Order: structure tokens, then C-alpha cells, then sequence
């Protein structure tokens, strides 16, 4: 039915125009619901046609907004699910020393069942990540964060009921989103503090631990985080302080820092330099990058829903999550 | 069985970890013929509290032998399955053993394997057969993960030790001692440097074992390690546990030794078994560690003890750490029965088991 | 004999081709000669041939290829423990393995040429077919860049690399072996070939590679490495002395730690210094 088409067009337009779901969990849920819907009301018989249809639609959605990789992750996850279910019904160096044109009957029902299982796991990821707060936080500890992330907020406020610590929050210069996080934390009695990015290194001598949130995790264990996290990681590495990253599994993309320049999302310079300056706006060149790149060497641990792990094992999670043929999409 | 009361004033940074005293034992408030606790477990807890069995594998072996004795002495009650009865009956014994002394990673892994095996027993099989199968599984596990794994690690480390080398060891680890003794018996001609630290002073065990074996050995304390490393060629260390992030959890004087070794450009090696590979993670020794008896810090220097009465000063604290954690950036190689693997391959081996 | 002659013949029809691939081809071709129907006779005759071949050519790649062939025969032995259909199935699998290893170079180039940006300066040490293919694919992708090659004093192969690069209409420049630190600041990334990948992730390359990696680490310069899968060797050198002397022989090779390597471009995909250990563990070679 054309209702699926109307929904797909609305989703692509809302992603390309402005931001859609505010939380990453809602974004992943909306993407998975749209994928399940595309699978449910559509004419497909064999796995190759369904996979190509999903690939074209996912390619469109990714071209709509390349920095929104949570949707590419969900598309690749659905593709991997389809491949696994098809291999279950149809039948490296160690390995080294395939058509999808057979049409079954119960393939759609089990694909939908797998998608629902993935949805429930997506829902439980938040508590699964927040449950590991006491294993890394201690009493009379100092924690530093940047920006506003729901995962880090839960991780911090889940341990305040049994531990007492001091939280330092560094705002983001273009979009001062750390103020909301600081207010939400102070509402729970955590003794929070707000500060600028210019005083990151100046205050990072009394800090004991750092917990932050990322937008996506690259293949070699590096991140695409908000602007200012590269400097935070540099200061942590200079003072040899562990930097924890609380990110669910859907924030993991199967790509290495191949690309160039289109990594960061550039928005209007109105936030950096207002339009009411004068005539100097014709000469002055202003750039406003929203995100930045954080190498893996400056990261210490990754707290996920399946337990903490080191960055040197993220490649295995990639091999476990996505299929090598669906990396380009 | 009542709670194990604490002893003395703990440190501000380690206020969440238990601090006990070896003179006050928990077996004081129990019946002489132990009724609620198994006699074997009572004797094991007493030995752990008194410090008679001090070692990762000695503790694991003693725990497994006590569990074999308990299973031999335990008869299942009626109107209930054995697969859950044994686990529910062993839970308080583990609680008591933890109250006597915090358990190590080896003991945790062994208890997890034993609980899995007990739960795997079917409700139809008989009792004697199930007990015999559990005892045999325990013995085969000991044989495969402790004795045969030690032989494989020694066989793999023999190629790394060469003639004229100067190896530096720390503390007391049976795996390192066996490796060195086998390398010396195989024809290698080297000399070892034993580093010790207070208050346990357990390095003297390896020192005397090597002297009895015939290996030229040296002895010195850990603060002077920066003085002996320039002449050291290799640093062999023992590990009690390997976390999922590659960090090494071992005796307290290992991370500092590895740090000083890297500064002096000396390749560091780590020997550990696959059953000591913990799946949890930790970044430093503050959130989870073990605080032993603080009275071990007292020393007879001169004719009087400066810390004879430390509890009178309400401002004075006594910190006695046991374990510590090392980052993967200070470990060069890890030796296991699977083969020589880097430290950033710890999760991969955890994958295969 | 015939092993020496066949190795030299395969090395001579095409110079381009590496020594390890030629050795694997010779081993599989000599596998057709085998008359014995016992598995230790096949094993020992072939192992003798691999050692003789390694004696003729002192290189880590030949030994790596030989170790891989014996491990593949051991897997094909764990097939059934037959040596009745085993030789046949093994020959087919070996032919498939050879055709697959042939495309390794193209796969590495198509996967590594994307990390080169327009207007960037590249720094290479010695001549290598893999880096040459990567650069040819990058210039084939409508890209423009500058390259700096070290003369490689032991044997003047850097000049050969510069000639082969200037032939592709690229502004190549030859620098002195002692000038690797002077031009390190004028380089955006470093891409070099690896003769053999050690167990931990390091690389065994020309004598003038470890110092370049050290300078790259001292200036936060991306140090990329390109190598095939048949160059994975189960070695673990702790320093410059732990490397076997048969590979060094003024040594001709050195070891580079994985902490100084940024990424690895192999036919199996783009990998990090630690993923190779996982691969080696999976093969149990």
C-alpha cells in the first residue's frame, strides 16, 4: 500500500530537513519500526529482492543524512537478520584454507519475530548499561563529562542513590546542551558543576575519572562525538586518566576513518557568530562543526549492554554485528 | 554463622572494602562438631584465615578438594532433586569462605564451573553415579587447567629463555618457579633476580626453591628495582587474573614493577592460565581490592616499634593493599597453554572457551 | 634438482610476482609429482622441499607461505584421515587457494587507496609492488598527491620505486636514508609494504622502516602498512635481537612494534594491529 510510501517519504524528509527523534533510542526504534513495516506490507518472495529493496531504501535514508549513522546501523542489522534467517531455513585464514533466489513460506513471520526480539533488546539496553554504574564509581570521586547524553545521565544518576561523588559538566560552545544535563543531575542531589570548554585542561588535574557519550563508534574503536571530545581525550591521555564511553550496540558503525571532510556536520554560523555583527561577515569566514573525531588510542573502556570491553576488541563486535558484504550498503 | 566483625579503622579511600584481623577468627562462635557448616569447609576457612594456604592455585586446589570431600559426605534429602539441592547447600559454604577471606578469581571461576556442572546433572540419574561423575569432572578439571596447563606454559616459555639472560621475578608464583626450574633442567644457563616486598615477604619461597634447584639467584626489595633493572634482560611475572580489557590483576607490587621496566626498556612477560581469565573489568585498584590485616605493617626497627599503638591516634590510618591492576600498555607478551598471544588478545581466548 | 629450477622459473617469467606466491605455486606443482601414498612421506618430502626453498631465498614471506601450506595440508588431513581422496580434494582446494591469493593485491589496493586524499604527501621507504598498486589506483581515481621515497642504501631499490612512480606521472622525490627525520614534517601519512606479520601485530620490513615508524610516532603521523595474508608468520620478537638470524641475513630486515602502526590493509580487509593476532589464533598455524 501507498501508506508505506508516505511513511518512508516523511521519514526521509524529516531526517534530511532537521533532526527527528531527540534521543538515540527513539531514532533506532523509529528506524526499526519503519524497516519492519517495509518488510510486512510489500511484494517480496525471495531474499535477494527483499535485500535489494531494503538496500535501496536504506541508501536513500543514508543519503538524506550521512551523519545519522544509527539508521545505517539498523538497516545493516536487518540485512544481517535476513541473511541469518535465510541460512537457518535454507541450510579469515582458517575458513579460506551464494544465491538468495529460493522462496520459502515462513520467512516473513520469523523475520518479524527477530525484529521484535531486537526491539525488546533495544529497549532493555538502557537498564543493562546503567546497571554497571557501581563497578566503576566510588565514594568521594570526581567525574567529568561533556554535552548531554541520556546514557551517561542514567549511568551517573543510577549510582547516586548508593554513592556520593562530584560531577563536573563542560558545556558545548555551539549548542550549550550541558546546562540541561547539569540541571537534571542537580535535581537528584549529585553536587554538579557547570563550566566552559576553555577551562577543561585547567581543571583536569583534580579529576579522577571521565564518563562520556558518543554518537557513533567507528570500526577501529574511534568515535564521532560532539565537538570538544577530542580535546577531552587529549587532556585525559596527558594526565593518564581513564575515559569511559557509555554507548549501546546500535551506535556501532562498520567503517574505518576512510572519509574526509564530510565527517563533521556543519550548521549555519549563526550560533558561532551572530548575523548582527555588521559588514565583517562578508570577509570573516566562520565554520561551525558539530561533531569531531576521537582516535581509539585515547579511549580506555567501552561500557555497553553486554558488559565493558576494550577498544581493541571492537573489531570483533563488528564481525559479530554486521556482514562484510553489507558494509558499503 | 554470625558476621565476621571488622578490626581497626580503615582508610578513607578504601572505606568500602572489608578489613579483618588474623588473630580474631570466625570459628569461635560455632559448634565443635560442625552441624550447619561442613567440617571440611570449616577447616578450609580456618586455613585461609590463618594464612596456611597462600596462593592462587594452592587456594583453588584446596577449595576443589574440600568440595570433593563435601560431595562425598553429602547425601541428598528426599522429595527434591540433587541438581538444585547441591547448589543451594553450597551457597552458604561459599558465604562462609568469603567471610573468612575474600575469594580470588581462580576460586570464583572454579565455583562457577562446579555450579554449572552440578546444574547439568539430570533428575533421572542415580546419586552415586552423579557424585562419582562430579568428582571425576573436578579431578579432570584440576588436571587440565592446572597441571597440564602449567606444563604447556613452561614448554612455551622455554623458547623465550636463552643462555646468558638475566630474568627478574617478583613475589611467589608456582608457575614462574616451575618454568625456571624446567628451563634450567633443559640446559639453559641463566641467572634470576628475585624482588620482594613487605610485609608478606613471600619471594623468599621462590628464592629458596631456586637455590635448591641450583639456579644462580639474587635477592632484593622492590624500591631498589630501578637499580637492578639496567642489568636485567627479562622480567617474568605471575598473574592471578586477567580482566576482559587486557589489564592484569596480580599482587600489588606488579604494576609498579612493569612501569619501571618499561622505563628501562626491558620486555615484560606474563604467565597465566586460561581458567584465571575473568570476564569483568576494572581500571584501577581502588573500587575493588582486598585489605589484609593492618597489624602486618608494624616492624621492629631498632628497639621500639613506631607503629606499636596506631589506633590511639584517631587521625592515623594503616593501608595494607593486596592486589593491583596493570594497563595493557605495559605488558608485552602473555604466555598461555594455547600459545604466546599479546595482551590485546585476552578477549579472543575468552571467546573460544 | 627440479624444486630450485621450478622456483627460479616461476620467479623469472614475471619479475613483479613475490617469492612466497611463487614458492606456493612450486609446492603445489611438485604435489602432482608425489608417488608415495603415506601421509608422513608426503609431509616429509614436501617439508624438505620447503626448507630447501627457504635456504635458497632468505625471506620471511617464503617461510610464511610454507607454514601456511603445511597447515592447510594438516586441515585437509583432519578431513577424513584418508590420503586416498585426500590428495585429490587437497589439490582442488590448493588451486582455489592460489586463484584467491592472486587477487589479494588488487583487493588490498582497492581497499587502501581510499585513505589517500587529494594534495596529500605520502612517505614510502623502499620499492614494493603493493604500495605501487595502491598509488596507481589512487592516481587512477582522479587524485593528485606527492610522494617521498627513501633511497634504501643497502640496495638501491628506492630509486627503482621512484622511477616506476615517476613513470605514472606523479611528482616523486627521492630522499636520503638519513633524511627520514627532515622530511617527516612534510608528510601527511606513511604507507609501506610488510614482508611478514608477526603474532602481536608488528612487521618485519627493510632495515630502514622501524626508525621511520619511530619518527612517525614522534610526530603523530599516520603509519599505514600494506601486506597480504600469506605473510602472516607465528613469530613474537621482543626487540631487534629476537628476530631469527636467517631472516636478517649489515642486516637486511628489522622488526617494528604494533604500537607504532595505525592500520593494516590486507586482502582480508582493513584491520588494526590486534586483529591479526585473532586471525592467527583462528588458524592455529
Amino acid at each position: 500500500g501507498s501508506e508505506l510510501s508516505e511513511r518512508i517519504e516523511s521519514f526521509v524528509e524529516t531526517l534530511k530537513r532537521g533532526g527527528g527523534p531527540r534521543s538515540s533510542e527513539e531514532m533506532a526504534r523509529e528506524t526499526l519500526g519503519l524497516l519492519r513495516q517495509i518488510i510486512t506490507d510489500h511484494r517480496w518472495s525471495n531474499a535477494g529482492e527483499l535485500m535489494e529493496l531494503i538496500r535501496r531504501e536504506g541508501r536513500r535514508m543514508t543519503a538524506a543524512q550521512p551523519s545519522e549513522t544509527t539508521v545505517g546501523n539498523m538497516v545493516r542489522r536487518v540485512l544481517k537478520i535476513i541473511r541469518e534467517e535465510y541460512g537457518r531455513l535454507h541450510g579469515s585464514l582458517h575458513k579460506l584454507l551464494e544465491d538468495f533466489s529460493f522462496h520459502y513460506a515462513q520467512l516473513q513471520s520469523n523475520i518479524i519475530e527477530a525484529i521484535n526480539e531486537l526491539l525488546v533488546e533495544l529497549e532493555g539496553t538502557m537498564e543493562n548499561i546503567a546497571a554497571q554504574a557501581l563497578e566503576h564509581i566510588d565514594s568521594n570521586e570526581v567525574i567529568m563529562t561533556i554535552g548531554f547524553s541520556r546514557t551517561v545521565e542514567a549511568f551517573l544518576k543510577e549510582a547516586a542513590r548508593k554513592r556520593k561523588f562530584h560531577v563536573i559538566v563542560a558545556e558545548c560552545a555551539p549548542f550549550c546542551q550541558g546546562h540541561e544535563m547539569a540541571v537534571n543531575l542537580s535535581k537528584a542531589g549529585i553536587e554538579t558543576t557547570v563550566m566552559t570548554d576553555a577551562a577543561i585542561f585547567a581543571v583536569m588535574s583534580r579529576v579522577n575519572k571521565v564518563i562520556i557519550g558518543t554518537k557513533t563508534i567507528l570500526a577501529n574503536g574511534a568515535l564521532r562525538a560532539v565537538t570538544g571530545t577530542h580535546t577531552l581525550a587529549l587532556a585525559a591521555k596527558h594526565h593518564s586518566t581513564p575515559l569511559i564511553v557509555c554507548a549501546p550496540m546500535f551506535k556501532l558503525s562498520p567503517q574505518f576513518p576512510n572519509e574526509e571532510d564530510s565527517f563533521h556536520k556543519f550548521v549555519a554560523p549563526e550560533e558561532v557568530l551572530p548575523f548582527t555583527e555588521g559588514d565583517i561577515l562578508e570577509k570573516v569566514s566562520v565554520h561551525c562543526p558539530v561533531f569531531d573525531y576521537v582516535p581509539p588510542e585515547l579511549i580506555t573502556l567501552f561500557i555497553s549492554n553486554i558488559g565493558g570491553n576494550a577498544p581493541s576488541y571492537i573489531y570483533r563486535l563488528m564481525s559479530e554485528l554486521y556482514h562484510p558484504d553489507d558494509h558499503v550498503l | 554463622v554470625p558476621t565476621r566483625k571488622d578490626y581497626g579503622s580503615k582508610v578513607s579511600l578504601f572505606s568500602h572494602l572489608p578489613q579483618y584481623s588474623r588473630q580474631n577468627s570466625l570459628t569461635q562462635f560455632m559448634s565443635i562438631p560442625s552441624s550447619v557448616i561442613h567440617p571440611a569447609m570449616v577447616r578450609l576457612g580456618l586455613q585461609y584465615s590463618q594464612g596456611l594456604v597462600s596462593g592462587s592455585n594452592a587456594r583453588c586446589i584446596a577449595l576443589l578438594r574440600a568440595l570433593q570431600q563435601v560431595i562425598q559426605d553429602y547425601t541428598t534429602p528426599p522429595n527434591e532433586e540433587l541438581s538444585r539441592d547441591l547448589v543451594n547447600k553450597l551457597k552458604p559454604y561459599m558465604s562462609f569462605l568469603t567471610q573468612c577471606r575474600p575469594l580470588s578469581a581462580s576460586m570464583h571461576n572454579a565455583i562457577k564451573f562446579l555450579n554449572k556442572e552440578i546444574t547439568s546433572v539430570g533428575s533421572s540419574k542415580r546419586e552415586e553415579e552423579a557424585k562419582s561423575e562430579l568428582r571425576a569432572a573436578i579431578d579432570r578439571y584440576v588436571q587440565e587447567k592446572i597441571v597440564l596447563a602449567a606444563q604447556a606454559i613452561s614448554r612455551f616459555a622455554y623458547q623465550k629463555i636463552s643462555n646468558g639472560d638475566v630474568i627478574l621475578v617478583y613475589g611467589c608464583s608456582s608457575l614462574v618457579s616451575r618454568i625456571l626450574q624446567e628451563a634450567w633442567t633443559e640446559g639453559r644457563r641463566f641467572r634470576v633476580v628475585v624482588v620482594d616486598s613487605r610485609p608478606w615477604l613471600e619471594g623468599r619461597h621462590t628464592l629458596r626453591s631456586l637455590v635448591h634447584a641450583g639456579v644462580p639467584a639474587s635477592y632484593l626489595l622492590i624500591p631498589a628495582a630501578s637499580y637492578v633493572l639496567p642489568e636485567v634482560s627479562k622480567v617474568l611475572l605471575g598473574a592471578h587474573a586477567l580482566l576482559a580489557n587486557g589489564s592484569v590483576m596480580s599482587r600489588v607490587g606488579t604494576a609498579q614493577l612493569a612501569l619501571v621496566a618499561r622505563a628501562h626498556n626491558v620486555p615484560v612477560l606474563v604467565c597465566c592460565e586460561t581458567y584465571k581469565f575473568c570476564e569483568r573489568v576494572q581500571t584501577d585498584a581502588f573500587v575493588s581490592n582486598e585489605l589484609d590485616d593492618p597489624d602486618d605493617l608494624q616492624c621492629k626497627r631498632g628497639e621500639h616499634v613506631a607503629l606499636a599503638n596506631w589506633q590511639n591516634h584517631a587521625s592515623l590510618r594503616l593501608l595494607n593493599l593486596v592486589y593491583d591492576v596493570t594497563p595493557p600498555e605495559l605488558v608485552d607478551l602473555v604466555i598461555t597453554e594455547l600459545g604466546m598471544i599479546p595482551c590485546s588478545s585476552v578477549p579472543v581466548v575468552l571467546r573460544v572457551k | 634438482k627440479e624444486l630450485i629450477e621450478y622456483f627460479k622459473s616461476q620467479m623469472k617469467e614475471d619479475p613483479d610476482m613475490a617469492s612466497a606466491v611463487a614458492a606456493i605455486r612450486t609446492l603445489l606443482e611438485f604435489l602432482k609429482r608425489d608417488k608415495g601414498e603415506t601421509i608422513q612421506g608426503l609431509r616429509a618430502n614436501l617439508t624438505s622441499a620447503i626448507e630447501t626453498l627457504c635456504g635458497v631465498d632468505s625471506s620471511v614471506a617464503v617461510s610464511s607461505g610454507g607454514e601456511l601450506f603445511l597447515r592447510f595440508i594438516s586441515l585437509a588431513s583432519l578431513e577424513y584421515s584418508d590420503y586416498s581422496k585426500c590428495k585429490k580434494i587437497m589439490i582442488e582446494r590448493g588451486e582455489l587457494f592460489l586463484r584467491r591469493i592472486s587477487l589479494s593485491r588488487n583487493k588490498i589496493a582497492d581497499l587502501c587507496h581510499t585513505f589517500i586524499k587529494d594534495g596529500a604527501t605520502i612517505l614510502t621507504h623502499a620499492y614494493s609492488r603493493v604500495v605501487l598498486r595502491v598509488l596507481e589506483a589512487a592516481v587512477a581515481a582522479k587524485k593528485r598527491f606527492s610522494v617521498y621515497v627513501t633511497e634504501s642504501q643497502p640496495d638501491l631499490s628506492g630509486k627503482k620505486m621512484a622511477k616506476a612512480l615517476c613513470h605514472l606521472n606523479v611528482p616523486v622525490t627521492v630522499v636520503l636514508d638519513a633524511a627520514v627525520g627532515y622530511i617527516m614534517e612534510k608528510a601527511d601519512l606513511v604507507i609501506v609494504g610488510a614482508e611478514g606479520v608477526v603474532e602481536n601485530g608488528g612487521i618485519i620490513n627493510k632495515i630502514g622502516t622501524n626508525q621511520m615508524a619511530v619518527c612517525a610516532k614522534a610526530q603523530n603521523k599516520p603509519f599505514y602498512v600494506v601486506a597480504e595474508s600469506f605473510k602472516f608468520v607465528r613469530l613474537f620478537p621482543l626487540n631487534q635481537q629476537d628476530v631469527p638470524d636467517k631472516f636478517k641475513y649489515h642486516p637486511w630486515v628489522d622488526y617494528t612494534a604494533p604500537s607504532l602502526i595505525t592500520l593494516l590493509f590486507t586482502d582480508l580487509g582493513v584491520l588494526t594491529p590486534s586483529a591479526v593476532s585473532d586471525e592467527l589464533i583462528k588458524l592455529y598455524l
